[PDB]
């Protein structure tokens, strides 16, 4: 039964049950997030294990077993053996070093209780950026992709509040997704900030003139390197692919697509020309001294058409030689037996 | 399990305000730290501090509440060794096999 509410609800359910203290607890978790990486960074030292390892293995010990490591990203690492093994070394580390394992673990745990206490902090924000071209959910989803990305970076020591800090990164993440997923034909961020201007300028001109601006009014208005061919060209692209499937004519049954022809496929009269062309050129291929014919033959023919590095051994002057001569003899033995004359093309 | 404290004393509490008064982190004055009952392990004066922070000066402030949260779970402290199945629990300090 209709999504949206469930999530909006599921959030408030653990949000409405797990809100965070405006300072304290947030500052608490924070210290436990930073002392986390810092910790792990030392584990890697005392263990010659890549940070990427510790970070993962510590996460599973908390988030999920060997289950979440299998289906997500294939068995590169031993769901069973490899993971416990690593942990074995961590727990085997003397008090002085194991200290950090517990801190690491206690570290990632805090991250957990800092990302949730704001899932609504995202929703609110998302509430604004909406009708651009993404479900409310996605808009919220891409907002959370930003919430976390904002935790990895917050420095609690620099007294300024978290909530805020999150705002920035969140909007950052939503926009990207917007610019990057919004359409069917990928357009760059560049030619995006630029289309909006044009959409806008289109209105400023709608404002006073009355005549829907010619690609001149718009061009002058926009800026420098803006011609008339430019704006006209900018829009066809700023368009929206029309559904290959849409009611046409006295719309009833007749579906659009059936009005669009084909081209790759040669229609019977052409499939018959390659027939005649092939054989006839191939019959007029034999009445030749293969020593040079078969070089231009396959040249345009087989691979691709460069006269220089053309022939195997012999130099150039013998290329054109038999070329220009064979070609011509080839041209007049056909003038007689008129086969290609009436251009098969 | 009570959390962030304020200021009334400091009996058997956390390692946070162990710096606010070096006495018990370089020397050993906590034993004489009591205001006056020494003539006629955590503790502290009537009230000489705020909340949680790094006190080189106030570079880690957090003036607030004291959430006393109850977690329905069992609290062990001095577990030992019963080697029938793989080592479970911990020791008084040594191998915290967990």
């Amino acid at each position: 039964k209709i999504s949206t509410s469930d999530p909006v609800r599921q959030y408030l359910h653990e949000i409405g049950q797990v809100p965070l203290l405006t300072l304290e607890e947030e500052v608490e978790l924070a210290r436990k997030v930073e002392e986390g990486m810092e910790a792990i960074k030392k584990l890697s030292e005392i263990t010659g294990l890549d940070p990427d390892l510790i970070r993962e293995v510590v996460r599973a010990k908390i988030l999920g077993s060997a289950r979440v490591r299998h289906i997500p990203g294939l068995k590169e690492t031993l769901d069973p053996k490899t993971v416990e093994e690593i942990d074995q070394k961590l727990k085997s580390l003397p008090k002085e070093h194991k200290r950090y394992l517990h801190i690491a673990r206690e570290g990632e745990a805090a991250r957990q209780h800092l990302i949730e206490a704001n899932l609504r902090l995202v929703v609110s924000i998302a509430k604004k950026y909406t009708g651009r071209g993404l479900s409310f959910l996605d808009l919220i989803q891409e907002g959370n992709q930003g919430l976390i990305r904002a935790v990895e970076k917050f420095e609690y020591k620099r007294r300024f509040k978290f909530s805020t800090y999150a705002t920035w990164w969140i909007r950052q993440a939503i926009n990207r997704a917007i610019a990057d997923q919004a359409r069917t034909i990928r357009i760059p961020v560049h030619m995006v900030e630029t289309i909006n201007k044009l959409s806008r300028t289109a209105r400023q001109l709608q404002q006073e003139l009355g005549r829907e601006p010619t690609y001149e009014e718009i061009a002058e208005a926009m800026g420098p390197g803006w011609d008339a061919k430019r704006v006209e060209e900018t829009l066809k692209i700023a368009q929206e692919p029309v559904s290959l499937e849409t009611p046409i004519g006295d719309e009833k049954d007749s579906f659009y697509g059936d009005f669009i022809p084909d081209e790759h496929l040669p229609s019977p009269v052409d499939a018959a020309t390659q027939s005649l062309l092939s054989e006839e050129l191939e019959k007029a291929l034999s009445k030749l001294s293969e020593r040079e014919a078969m070089v231009l033959k396959l040249r345009k023919g087989l691979i691709d058409g460069e006269e220089v590095g053309a022939f195997f051994g012999v130099t150039r002057e013998r290329i054109r030689q038999i070329e220009n001569k064979a070609l011509r003899k080839l041209k007049y033995h056909e003038s007689r037996t008129r086969k290609l004359r009436d251009f098969l093309d | 399990r009570v959390e962030y404290v304020k200021k009334e004393r400091a009996g058997l509490r956390l390692p946070l305000a162990a710096w606010v008064e070096k006495e018990a982190y370089k020397p050993g004055e906590i034993l004489a730290e009591l205001p006056e009952p020494y003539l006629f392990g955590d503790k502290i004066v009537a009230a000489i501090d705020p909340e949680e922070e790094v006190i080189a000066e106030a570079e880690g402030v957090v003036h607030l509440h004291e959430p006393a949260s109850i977690l329905v779970v069992k609290a062990r402290v001095y577990p030992f060794e019963d080697d029938v199945e793989v080592s479970t629990g911990d020791r008084v300090a040594p191998g915290d096999v967990l």
